[PDB]
């Protein structure tokens, strides 16, 4: 048993790995179904900067990861960003980049 | 049958050092040919020689060797934040005979001491900070300095004690040896109790 | 028949231990959800005492 | 006078090493929830953690 | 032979938070010497470095990183000038060191 | 703002012959070389090992 | 049926004396002849010459 204690204290994960390995979720597959240029481009910031806005109730658009809320407020390319970003193509390309 | 009480226990003196960085360090960080450390317990003398390979632990081991188990050790990794360590020592002698005492001095051809104050200031380094009440060339004295601190007093020297139905007795040990025709007894708390053989 | 039952029974223990039922949680008794006689409960990350 | 309400149903109570609180109706749950005590019958117990 | 004693009573938390932010939290910036922020668990660590990554969310997310969520709560999700969440919480674990 | 922190939890440290021990969490494997001790909630103990 | 309280220790006449450097210490080695002593205990009388 001292070996049993050793391996767990050494590493529970590998120790569980002998009996089982890990919890499995459903494959994370889902689609942003319909987007095209010119849908919100000027509520979006087609101005290049951050001069434009779009209406929302708080939490209308958000990520949740590890049950923690996650961010939608910066460019993955590093340029000027907002939650209602520059354009439809830019916003959704940045997330995949993110 | 009888009534009993107990109101002393013969626990030992045990003393400790201050929080050292570690006992892998040396009795002092560096040394001459030797430094010499002395202990006593119930009138017996115990002396050790330090050398330029003597860690504080080596000192603890030598104390056991020089004492031949007459003074016993138990050491601590305190696990305290940043300073996880102490060093402690224990007596063989117990009860009213238990006490320990502390000194530093080297022996000579007469089998006699010479006072190593250089080794005496090693004791305060080892946190058994000498209780200065000893003007001593220990061969005649045999009481070294005590130590300075009570929290460093791991355990205290004191006698064992009890009554028997009208009578009170004090005893150097918690083991009562010959209560009768093939009897022996232990003391476990300071309290009253009654008994019968039947 | 008997031996197959032994393997079936042994098989179950093998099946039981396949599950890492044991979890990385502090350990204490009592978890009922509704109308037990009494229960005080503590959980899986506590400082142990 | 209060005596007309028979023996006056009231709280359910306990004690936890100098800590206490009052709840009876339908539940005894909100005793600082997250690690909580609940009461239905007389009891005495000790636990230890592993 | 020895004596050990143990006498210290554990206690529980009661709590209501400030809210988690919406998608905007601009606050501050850095200095010449690297400005570093870090969140702890009695010896381990949870960190971010500031060049301009200096939002409330950067901090709050790491607070979530350190706190770990081993807690119980009941939920309100309304908003406060860009802060969709507010909750009342109470402890699921123990410790004073754990403050 | 411990006011958001309406109430606070707490821990238990341990004492020893002469000594008391500061800690970041409950553990007494740091008796010395491997000797491991654990703290229950309230009590003293006198020791013998046999 | 009966209930009992007990308030008074039945005791003996228990003596213990001066500390002796010697139990073999002489109560008397050259007594000037003999002395004559008397005692009563356990409801009984006693007489001795020493």
């Amino acid at each position: 048993s001292s070996k049993f204690e050793q391996k767990v204290k050494e590493d529970p994960d590998s120790t569980e790995s002998f009996f089982s390995n890990i919890t499995k979720y459903e494959d994370i597959n889902h689609t942003g179904e319909v987007i095209k240029t010119g849908s919100l481009s000027k509520y979006l910031n087609s101005n290049g900067g951050n001069t434009n806005g779009l209406e929302f109730k708080p939490g209308d658009f958000t990520i949740v990861f590890n049950n923690q809320t996650y961010d939608l407020s910066k460019n993955s390319d590093g340029t000027n960003f907002k939650l209602t970003g520059k354009t439809e193509e830019e916003l959704l390309q940045n997330l995949a980049n993110h | 049958s009888m009534n009993i009480n107990v109101t002393q226990l013969a626990q030992k003196d045990v003393y400790q050092s201050k929080g050292l960085a570690n006992d892998g360090g040396f009795v002092n960080a560096q040394l001459n040919g030797t430094a010499d450390l002395t202990f006593f317990s119930n009138g017996k003398e115990y002396t050790v020689t330090v050398d330029k390979n003597t860690t504080y632990r080596d000192l603890a081991d030598k104390i056991n060797e020089a004492s031949g188990g007459e003074i016993v050790a138990k050491i601590v990794n305190t696990g305290e934040k940043g300073t996880p360590y102490r060093l402690t020592l224990t007596s063989k002698e117990t009860g009213e005979d238990s006490a320990i005492s502390f000194y530093a001095g080297k022996k000579d051809s007469n089998g006699k001491y010479q006072k190593d104050i250089n080794a005496e200031k090693i004791f305060d380094d080892l946190g058994w900070g000498l209780d200065v009440s000893a003007s001593i060339d220990p061969d005649k004295d045999k009481k070294g300095y005590g130590i300075k601190d009570a929290s460093l007093h791991i355990q205290t020297a004191q006698n064992a004690e009890f009554t028997l139905d009208g009578i009170k007795m004090f005893r150097s040990s918690n083991t009562v040896t010959d209560l009768g025709v093939g009897m022996t007894l232990t003391l476990n708390k300071t309290g009253e109790i009654n008994f019968d053989v039947q | 028949t008997e031996i197959k039952t032994k393997l079936l029974s042994f098989q179950t223990a093998v099946s039981s231990l396949a599950d890492a039922t044991v979890f990385a949680k502090r350990k204490v008794v009592g978890s009922i959800s509704d109308n037990p006689p009494a229960s005080l409960t503590v959980n899986s990350g506590v400082a142990l005492q």
